[PDB]
């Protein structure tokens, strides 16, 4: 239980708990946007995952100002989850090789 | 259970307004939209607009001009739709449908008939039709009831109590003089009948009145 | 907003037959598609989703397919009570829109009517007044006249009539002939008539009653 | 070698069902797919369905009345379509086609014949066609063979077991009183015959049977 594993698995936690009120609320800002495809929630919550990954295939995304900025906080998210995962295999890396070379 | 719940009928002067209600059971989901489409006697459905009641956020069809205001009350799980300063252009029939949040509509209410007239409630009277001492019968007889001088739409008409589903036509009202009138039209086994009983049963919500009447022979 | 091009309005089949109704969008929309059917004075109820999903407690001769723009709702040999309105549905794209319906319409065989004729009840006597009621059951076609005669004389003043829509249960259609009167002109005549002329007999079907 | 076999007809009374195979060859791919495509008599090409046998999940023409059921046995690299309560509309040419998941067909069978009839299996009687004695010839002489009296179909006419293609004709069969009938030809050099033998063979499959017919002059 170091501090960048927990710091992992909360960012997990938590970025799963984005996906969900992301799909939520954006159904809820996109639907009343006339041409809007963002207004179920099953594909609403693949298009945040996609969001999350930055995977974004063009399939579906948000035209109002409230889903964007829905958009936006999935997309922070996201990228900094996977880049705290990143920080933790550095550290990981780093200490066992400070082991290795006996320092 | 029926899982939406709505009025039979609503009857609004022109100029005057109506809150008609949808009260639903079943499961109940954050993600549940209640959406409400109009009818008008003889065309499609139309889209009228949407509420989600976990939220209180309602959608409008831009296309038409706007006489809905949705709200719901989260408490009594009901949804509202308050129609404001009606024609005759908004008598139709107003259903209330659920969607999970995937598009389509999975149940629907049964409809509320909201009629725009300066005319007043008229419940019905109701006559039985029994054939004269003439008339000669085969396998089946055929018996009826006439429903008259009704106002406004609709009226539900079963037989024993609706038990009796088989061999039933209700005929559409035609109206004159400002009232309604329809018969209601059922066969039974010549020998079944009066042995058996045989009893219409006319309920008119807009009067809230549900009337019987067995058909006796003329004997 | 995308508009469901149903067409064509009315679809005629032999009973037993394969119909398919055809739903098209204005724009390409999946598989977001869904079918509904009513009945007459019935709610809508969910047929098919998603252009080819079934749901349950819907029969298996009803099936979808397609995707894109064109859709199509099929019933696999079809039945009186398949006689209906069905309209499909859109939700790719806010708002949600639905197609203009299509009737389905059943051929069956030939049928002539059953004619009862009813005379006036006494309860409506004692209000002072009198209709005539006439049952003109579970014909086809459709087309039918019907006519009355009072002590053998022709009437057409106070007659209303109704006619129902192709019935689900057997194909057939019914008409109603309602003759009102007040009791004072009603209990002037004796003997009330009503015939009915339609295709299946050159001779028409003629029930009367007297007053006596 | 014939990368797929298929059987060449069946018989199915109205109402019953049948199970066609489409037995493999060749390279075999985990990324193999079998389609199967219907084809009825002057018409088109129908696709019907398809299975991924090293997975055996199957899908279907969705705008068609679903009639089949699609396996695999992996064991014999054979696949099977089952062909449930057939009525007439359901008589066809049924092939079977391999595609290596990369979306064109790369090869087909030969198609199975499938009948939907109540009448009876009836192998063909074959007679031979040589000309009268009167007949004057040419640098060719036009010899046939007269296949009468069968059903179903197909019948399969060779000659001399297929080594002599050029110059054969081999009539569509026309129907009569629940039987087939059709002859073919085939000319050869008039110096040839009857110094070299030439002789018919005609495959009934539904039938399995094969039988043999040599030309000779009436002489
Ligand atoms: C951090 C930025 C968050 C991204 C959300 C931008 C979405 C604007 C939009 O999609 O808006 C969509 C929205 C429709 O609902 O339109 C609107 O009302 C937008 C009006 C307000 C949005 C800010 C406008 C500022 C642009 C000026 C910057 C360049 C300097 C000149
Ligand atoms: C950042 C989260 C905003 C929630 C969006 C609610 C939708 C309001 C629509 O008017
Ligand atoms: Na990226």
């Amino acid at each position: 239980s170091a501090l960048h594993w927990r710091a992992a698995g909360a960012a997990t936690v938590l970025l799963v708990i984005v996906l969900l009120a992301g799909s939520y609320l954006a159904v809820l800002a996109e639907r009343g946007a006339p041409g809007a495809q963002l207004i179920t929630y099953p594909r609403a919550l693949w298009w945040s995952v996609e969001t999350a990954t930055t995977v974004a295939y063009g399939d579906l995304y948000p035209v109002t100002l409230w889903g964007r900025c829905v958009a936006v906080v999935v997309m922070v998210a996201g990228i900094t989850s996977f880049g705290l995962v990143t920080a933790a295999l550095a550290t990981w890396f780093v200490g066992r090789e400070q082991e290795r070379r006996g320092h | 259970q029926v899982q939406l719940q709505q009025p039979g009928a609503e009857l609004v002067k022109p100029g005057a307004s109506v809150k008609l209600s949808c009260k639903a059971s079943g499961y109940t989901f954050t993600s549940d939209w209640i959406h409400w489409v109009k009818q008008r006697p003889g065309h499609g459905l139309e889209w009228i607009g949407e509420i989600i009641p976990s939220y209180g956020r309602a959608n409008y069809n831009e296309k038409i001009q706007k006489k809905a205001t949705l709200t719901a009350d989260k408490s009594s799980s009901t949804a509202f739709m308050q129609l404001s300063s009606l024609t005759s252009e908004d008598s139709a029939v107003y259903y209330c449908a659920r969607e999970r949040g995937d598009g389509y509509f999975a149940v629907w209410g049964a409809g509320t008939t909201v009629t725009v007239s300066s005319a007043k409630t008229t419940p019905p009277s109701v006559y039985p039709l029994a054939p004269g001492s003439a008339a000669q019968t085969n396998s089946m007889v055929t018996l009826g009831c006439l429903v008259k001088g009704y106002f406004p739409e609709p009226v539900t008409v079963t037989w024993n109590s609706g038990s009796l589903s088989s061999g039933v036509h209700t005929f559409p009202a035609v109206l004159q003089s400002d009232l309604y009138t329809l018969s209601s039209s059922v066969t039974v086994p010549s020998s079944s009948w009066p042995s058996e009983t045989v009893t219409c049963n006319v309920a008119h919500p807009a009067s809230s009145t549900k009337v019987d009447k067995k058909i006796v022979p003329r004997d | 907003d995308i508009l469901l091009t149903q067409s064509p309005a009315i679809l005629s089949v032999s009973p037993g037959e394969r119909v398919s109704f055809s739903c098209r969008a204005s724009q390409s929309i999946g598989t977001d598609i869904h079918w509904y059917q009513q009945r007459t004075n019935g709610s809508p109820r969910l047929l098919i989703k998603y252009a080819s999903e079934s749901i349950s407690g819907i029969p298996s001769r009803f099936s979808g397919s397609g995707s894109g723009t064109d859709f199509t709702l099929s019933i696999n040999s079809v039945e009186s009570e398949d006689i209906a309105n069905y309209y499909c549905q859109q939700s790719n794209r806010w708002p949600f829109t639905f197609g203009s319906g299509t009737k389905l319409e059943i051929k069956r065989a030939d049928a002539a009517p059953t004619v009862s004729i009813f005379p006036p009840s006494s309860e409506q006597l004692t209000s002072g007044g009198a209709s005539v009621v006439c049952f003109l059951n579970n014909f086809y076609p459709k087309d039918i006249n019907v006519k009355w005669k009072i002590d053998g004389s022709e009437r057409q003043n106070g007659v209303l009539n109704s006619w129902t829509d192709q019935d689900s249960k057997d194909s057939t259609y019914s008409m109603s002939s309602t003759l009102t009167l007040t009791k004072d002109e009603y209990e002037r005549h004796n003997s009330y008539t009503c015939e009915a002329t339609h295709k299946t007999s050159t001779s028409p079907i003629v029930k009367s009653f007297n007053r006596n």
